[PDB]
């Protein structure tokens, strides 16, 4: 199926996935597409943490969901 | 003249001691491999005199000390203890002065962001199932917090000195808190898809990503809908002692009555610093050691904490 990812300055993607597809493997199609280290990214669902050693299934991700992209803070 | 004995316990988790002697000349690891004396890797080194009467910490061996650690921590990793020991070295070092009638720690290897979990824990009713820190965690509240910290980076796999982000880190807390009574109720109100209702519960039921406003997830928030039009979501139902607003860090107006505590994050796509805000009389800042108090505030906050009780909605 395909999903997307918007992005922090609103910049929407498509993705190309199976709900079979594990967070860590969704955040490699992500870098492929955009270069984005995956450890910088977090994967939201309409404010719901996507935790990253899960699958799109487990969160009940359907066909054509938005997903949002924000990044993991880096505070000293 | 003298013995090859100098009595020293050996444990897994603080409570129960068991007891091994070995020769004044044996070294530790040569027999019983991964050692530790409050974080000092004793695996190479030969046995003293002010050893006695004390404990030790080591892996555990029978399948049977593994139960023991386990019903203590919460945890099959066995590279906890390991990291938890090269972490509290550091911790130990630590100074944790009391700001504002409050825990804090003082600037040092990055830690600003356990200064705010810290902080922030100090003032939301809830307890943690793993006794290990909820031990750590009650004498944290009387200064002793460098077994807290250390746990914290254990539980989280973050070493001493790493940048952290405070959402994720109080998630992995959660994970080990008492929350199963926890109970989010959510709506979602397409034009054409109809409306959905989702509960959650756990640590879920605390936490949200998007806004910082608890006002805003309770009047509505904007989300795609699946169909490709836009969808409103509002809370209908919050049963929890808190909830956790959080969004990607951005100017947001802070004034008392309002918010419970909160933490700003002041930095780019890179590097930054934490100071965290709590609400007393007035509004105390607490950067690390530092306070400043203020009528009002306005800055880069990331999150914001809110006082619960039991909450049910005015819509459909
Ligand atoms: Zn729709």
């Amino acid at each position: 199926m395909q999903i997307f990812v918007k992005t922090l300055t609103g910049k929407t993607i498509t993705l190309e996935v199976e709900p079979s597809d594990t967070i860590e493997n969704v955040k490699a199609k992500i870098q492929d597409k955009e270069g984005i280290p995956p450890d910088q990214q977090r994967l939201i669902f309409a404010g719901k943490q996507l935790e990253d050693g899960r699958t799109l299934s487990d969160y009940n991700i359907q066909k054509e969901s938005t997903l949002h992209l924000v990044l993991r803070l880096r505070g000293g | 003249m003298e013995v090859k004995t100098i009595k020293v316990f050996t444990t897994v988790d603080n409570t129960n001691l068991h007891t091994q002697l070995v020769d004044m000349s044996m070294t530790y690891g040569q027999q019983f491999g991964p050692t530790y004396l409050d974080g000092a890797d004793v695996t190479k080194i030969k046995p003293h005199v002010n050893h006695e009467g004390k404990t030790f910490f080591v892996l555990p061996s029978d399948d049977t000390l593994r139960s023991e650690a386990f019903e203590y921590y919460h945890t099959l990793d066995e590279s906890f203890l390991g990291r938890y020991m090269s972490a509290l070295n550091h911790t130990k070092k630590w100074k944790f002065p009391q700001v504002g009638g409050l825990t804090s720690i003082k600037w040092a290897d990055n830690n600003c962001y356990l200064s705010s979990v810290l902080l922030a824990l100090q003032q939301l009713e809830v307890k943690f199932n793993a006794p290990a820190l909820q031990e750590a965690y009650y004498r944290a509240r009387a200064g002793d917090a460098a077994n807290f910290c250390a746990l914290i980076l254990a539980y989280s796999n973050k070493t001493v000195g790493e940048l952290g982000d405070v959402r994720e880190t109080m998630t992995h807390l959660l994970q080990h808190a008492n929350l199963e009574s926890a109970k989010r109720v959510l709506n979602v109100v397409c034009k054409h898809c109809g409306q959905k209702t989702t509960t959650l519960t756990g640590v879920e039921a605390v936490m949200y990503m998007g806004t910082l406003s608890y006002d805003n997830l309770k009047t509505g928030v904007s989300i795609p809908c699946v169909c490709g039009r836009d969808a409103t979501q509002y809370l209908v139902q919050q049963e929890s002692s808190f909830v956790m607003m959080s969004a990607p860090p951005a100017e947001y107006k802070l004034q008392q009555g309002t918010f419970l505590c909160a933490n700003e994050y002041t930095g780019n796509y890179q590097c930054g610093h934490y100071t965290h805000i709590t609400a007393k009389e007035t509004l105390y800042r607490i950067d690390g050691a530092h306070l400043t108090k203020m009528s009002e505030y306005k800055g880069p906050v990331t999150d914001v904490f809110y006082k619960e009780t039991s909450y049910t909605t005015t819509i459909k």
